[PDB]
């Protein structure tokens, strides 16, 4: 059987020179200002109520 | 004495002051657009700090 083992996206730093480069998107969600973080604390929400 | 026409005033109204009125109705949609363009180079200026 297969069993979960927890995983996470991390990037490498060589990798990350790119990642910033292609990103050049506003983020709505990349932890900013006050104005960021309202906009995450309802989608947090909204998340975990689906879970 | 005196020389005035109330006539004109009136007609001013109907006409050449609508043509105005459409001209006030843009600078209501300039300060809509000066909201988003104040929040955009906030976006941008937190971007050049980083």
């Amino acid at each position: 059987t297969f069993l979960h083992l927890p995983c996470t996206i991390e990037a490498e730093e060589a990798e990350e020179i790119g990642v910033e480069h292609l990103l050049r998107d506003v983020r709505d969600q990349a932890a900013g200002g006050l104005s960021i973080r309202l906009t995450n604390q309802l989608k947090s929400l909204k998340g975990l109520q689906s879970k | 004495n005196n020389n005035s026409a109330l006539s004109n005033v009136n007609s001013d109204i109907y006409f050449k002051l609508k043509k105005l009125e459409k001209e006030y109705e843009l600078l209501t949609l300039q300060e809509d657009y000066i909201k988003d363009e104040q929040r955009h180079l906030k976006r941008e200026l937190k971007r050049a700090q980083e």
